[PDB]
């Protein structure tokens, strides 16, 4: 039940 | 020919900085899709251009079950618009934060879906999908896998080149991305590892909340096995979350093809896996085509130069 990730590019 | 009016919009299923999904129901056939809509205006200026157009083509080009298939992509004046198979069964995200953990046989059939997908692009396209993760990875009506978001894709991948773009996601990337070494397809099997472990132990591998103190774990810890796991998925989880990519499961010019071998996936049969004979062990119980229990409240719960000609972003699939 982890919270919700966030895709990145740099 | 297709324009905002060929279609009528009915749910909100998805929407974060760039822009948004909507389940729609195409006027001329009765057919329902999902439909990724963004503002050109935001994309350019997000600096998501590249990445759209990489989605694009690698959708247009990807014939897949396990694949999102892409029936149109279109523009207006202000949008870039794909419709695409909408997945009635929800993220894998979704399932996996109201059940904790999945036995290691449903485990093992999204994973077997997902390597069957993976292989595919890897091999007959060339393309590294660099973002796999819990949230997006779908379920269709029957219970299958379905990929979406390959905006993070790299194309004209083959064999063993590298790549170098620090992008993903921060809690699933791969040692070697976080090295900043140059880096090989190899990393989609660190994802794959770190997906497998999630359905199975219920936790990530590494863990905290600051993406920092995370990249730490990431490089120096070795993952913990809770005492439940089987020898099997203990061994798979070991080889895929293996840090040195020489030295990963699927790592070597085999690619994929590794990670079929391996005993856990023993008496998964590869031919009927891609040809859609498994047994689903869940299927999505939907009422209708519009049920939308599987999606977050946030969203359904909502009601419904600066902007460049994209050239030749329109595309039909047919027969
Ligand atoms: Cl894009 C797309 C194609 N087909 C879809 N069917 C349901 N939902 C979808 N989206 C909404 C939720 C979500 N989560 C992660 N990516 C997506 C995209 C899509
Ligand atoms: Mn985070």
């Amino acid at each position: 039940g982890r919270p919700r990730t966030t895709s990145f590019a740099e | 020919r297709v324009t905002m009016n060929e279609f009528e919009y009915l749910k909100l299923l998805g929407k974060g900085t760039f822009g948004k999904v909507i389940l729609v129901k195409e006027k001329a056939t009765g057919r329902y899709y999902a439909m990724k809509i963004l503002k050109k205006e935001v994309i350019v200026a997000k600096d998501e251009v590249a990445h759209t157009l990489t989605e694009n083509r690698v959708l247009q080009n990807s014939r897949h079950p396990f694949l999102t298939a892409l029936k149109y992509s279109f523009q207006t004046h202000d949008r870039l618009c794909f419709v695409m198979e909408y997945a009635n069964g929800g993220e894998l995200f979704f399932h996996l934060s109201r059940e904790r953990v999945f036995s290691e046989d449903r485990a093992r059939f999204y994973g077997a879906e997902i390597v069957s997908a993976l292989d595919y692009l890897h091999s007959e396209k060339n393309v590294v999908y660099r973002d796999l993760k819990l949230e997006n990875l779908m379920l269709d009506k029957d219970g299958h896998i379905k990929i979406t978001d390959f905006g993070l894709c790299k194309e004209g991948i083959k064999d063993g080149a590298t790549m170098k773009t620090f992008c993903g996601t921060p809690e699933y990337l791969a040692p070697e991305v976080l090295e900043d070494n140059d880096y090989g397809r190899a990393v989609d099997w660190w994802g794959l590892g770190v997906v497998m472990y999630e359905m199975m132990c219920g936790r990530l591998p590494f863990y905290n909340q600051d993406h920092e103190k995370l990249f730490e774990l990431i490089l120096m810890e070795e993952i913990r096995f809770p005492r439940t796991l089987g020898p099997e998925a203990k061994s798979l989880l070991s080889g895929l979350l293996k840090k040195d990519p020489k030295q990963r499961l699927g790592g070597g010019s085999e690619d994929a093809k590794e990670i079929m071998q391996h005993r856990f996936f023993a008496g998964i049969v590869w031919q009927h896996v891609y040809e859609k004979k498994l047994s689903p062990p869940f299927k999505p119980q939907v009422t209708s085509e519009t049920d939308t229990r599987y999606f977050d409240e946030e969203f359904t719960a909502q009601m419904i130069e600066r902007r460049p000609h994209f050239p030749q972003f329109d595309y039909s699939a047919s027969s």
